[PDB]
């Protein structure tokens, strides 16, 4: 039946033509080459240098689960045509994601600055909530610090500086 | 630290995904273990309620299996299935699997039990 | 065949429209053959309320083919219609008259746009003053359903009452 | 050969439909089991699949640049979707009863092959003009102003 055969490929085992008439190997190569991001980003965003790279890492886990959970959910078993026609206006999301990513890497603030020029980017296309959910998360623990003391217009980073090292100061105080 | 040993005829598509289904048995054979040694007494009044309160999370972890094997009766549980109903078990069963083999591996009892889990979703 | 290729070859959702229905027809007896006995002279016969009405569009549409500004093109194909019509005043004019609706649509969308959103045939000339002066008069506002009508008045002033308040 | 074609008319072009570059999609030559009388009207469905594939060639290259020309195609794929949809029918119908022939699948696409056509040089009109920037809400709105209902 194949489509059980290509349904696997989206999680990353291998099957029985896919290693690691006759144009069906083109159509194949559409989907096939879908799954080659998926397990590019497991082999890319398993661990738990940065503490603001590990929750855009946790953030990126939160949402794979998802397209985990899209998958083997709507077909039993339907027409191998309907397959390439469904995972297309998802699938090439998930090629985009692969430009976003290596498969070199900014941290820090450098980082969380980055991903934000890429909103202004690419707004009112269908790649805003996406985007916009990791760095809602990308941010979460950077807030922490900025909760301590308590490019971009440089009338107020100096200001940041000194507004975090009086708190600092009267904690011991 | 626990080996296991899977099939040598068996479907390579299967093979590959029990193996990323064991580590949070071998992260649990390890927890389970540091509970009924660590309760004895010449280790503290720390290393005490440190192991109790990680029993508290083992007992849960009992009834998450229990109702997998309900919902397996129905059939509606698939191996890829299986993959991600565990996820929040794999992530808890591997941080006490850590901390129990970070207390015991320098013999702490006492406060320098209570330093490391502070330095340690 | 002919008078179905050329067509083919070619409003047209009117016209199109038309084709899917009769299409039905041909497919159905195309069923009935697989599945009675069925010769040449017996589907002939039976498809002549059909090839009778064929007929027709091979000399309406004759005259929406031999023609090059896009004005004359699209008011002579119009006029052709309601001409035919009067020719033919039953099933052949309820297909005239519901393909006659699906093409002049454009102009009573346009023309109610135009009043709420602001060489020469003899019908309408007793009035076409007040047109034209409620016309041009409207547009010059926006700066700073008639057929519904007509149809109802012939189960029991409509151009001229909504003029006078236009220029007014 | 039916499930044959409706492969063809997704994307996937074979032996019986071969693919050129230039023309686009067209049968081969004279096949013996079929009459030599459909090889017409094939190429008269084709003329359909050429689209398709021209279409969704274009939405994944994505080309230009900017949002306007992203979203365009992220739009583009959803008035495309009953096209998709209305396909997948087709082999319900002949999974029923094996007695339908090409006559009834090219019949079946009736609305397609009036819509394509007329949304074909719009895209042309964006790659042959470096249409750059909101620009393309008045290219796109000039054809929308458009005779046929289902444009």
């Amino acid at each position: 039946e194949l489509v059980k055969d290509v349904l696997n490929v989206l999680i990353g085992v291998v099957s029985a033509t896919f290693s690691l008439p006759e144009s069906i190997s083109s159509l194949l190569s559409e989907v096939a080459e879908y799954g080659t991001c998926y397990t590019r980003l497991s082999h890319f965003s398993l661990q738990p240098k940065g503490l603001v790279f590990q929750a855009f890492t946790s953030g990126l886990r939160r949402y794979l689960q998802y397209y985990r959970a899209c998958v083997l959910s709507t077909p039993p078993t339907l027409s191998l045509l309907t397959i390439g026609f469904l995972f297309k206006k998802l699938g090439r999301q998930l090629r985009y994601l692969a430009e976003l990513c290596g498969v070199a890497f900014p941290t820090g603030v450098k980082l969380l600055s980055y991903l934000y020029q890429e909103a202004l980017h690419n707004c009112s296309n269908e790649h805003y909530p996406v985007l916009l959910s990791l760095l809602k998360t990308s941010c979460e623990p950077y807030t922490r610090f900025i909760h301590d003391w308590v490019v971009f217009l440089k009338h107020i980073a100096h200001d940041i500086y000194v507004c975090g090292k009086t708190i600092n100061l009267l904690k011991l105080c | 630290s626990r080996t296991f040993l899977v099939d040598p005829n068996l479907d390579l598509s299967i093979r590959e995904l029990v193996h990323r289904i064991l580590p949070v048995a071998a992260s649990y054979s390890a927890v389970t273990r540091f509970i009924e040694e660590k309760s004895s007494f010449e280790y503290g009044q720390v290393n005490h309620a440190l192991a109790a309160a990680m029993r508290t999370l083992v007992k849960e972890h009992l009834i998450l299996v229990s109702q997998l094997e309900q919902l397996h009766r129905q059939g509606l549980l698939s191996l890829q299935k299986l993959w991600f109903y565990i996820q929040p078990a794999m992530r808890t069963m591997d941080i006490l699997a850590s901390l129990a083999t970070s207390v015991d591996k320098g013999e702490c009892l006492g406060g320098s039990t209570l330093s490391l889990l502070h330095d340690r979703q | 065949g002919q008078v179905v290729f050329r067509l083919q070859e070619f409003f047209m959702w009117a016209l199109y429209k038309y084709f899917i229905s009769f299409k039905e027809e041909l497919a159905e007896i195309e069923k009935c053959i697989i599945n009675t006995t069925i010769t040449l002279a017996i589907v002939v016969d039976k498809l002549a309320p059909r090839l009778s009405q064929l007929k027709v569009l091979h000399k309406v549409f004759s005259t929406g083919v031999a023609e090059t500004r896009n004005v004359v093109r699209a008011s002579h194909l119009l006029n052709t219609l309601y001409k035919a019509i009067l020719e033919y005043d039953e099933q052949t004019v309820s297909l005239l008259f519901s393909l006659w609706v699906e093409t002049v649509r454009p102009y009573l969308q346009t023309v109610d746009e135009w009043i709420v959103h602001g060489t020469m045939v003899s019908f309408l000339k007793p009035v076409l003053k007040q047109i034209i002066m409620a016309g041009k008069s409207m547009q010059l506002l926006k700066n700073l359903e008639l057929d519904d009508v007509h149809d109802p008045l012939l189960a029991i002033p409509h151009i001229d009452k909504q003029y006078l308040d236009c220029c007014g | 050969m039916i499930h044959e074609l409706l492969l063809a008319l997704s994307g996937y072009p074979g032996s019986i439909f071969t693919w050129n570059k230039r023309s686009g999609l067209q049968v081969s030559q004279d096949f013996p089991f079929l009459h030599p009388s459909e090889t017409s009207v094939l190429n008269r469905l084709c003329r359909l699949g050429t689209d398709y594939i021209r279409f969704t060639e274009f939405i994944e290259q994505y080309t230009l640049h900017g949002i306007y020309l992203r979203a365009f195609c992220t739009g583009l794929d959803s008035v495309l979707q009953p096209y998709r949809q209305a396909l997948l029918d087709l082999e319900q119908e002949f999974l029923g009863d094996p007695h339908l022939s090409i006559s009834h699948v090219n019949y079946f696409l009736d609305q397609f092959q009036l819509l394509f056509p007329s949304v074909m040089v719009v895209v042309e009109q964006i790659k042959s003009q470096k249409i750059h920037g909101c620009q393309i809400l008045e290219t796109v709105y000039k054809h929308s102003c458009g005779g046929l209902p289902p444009v």
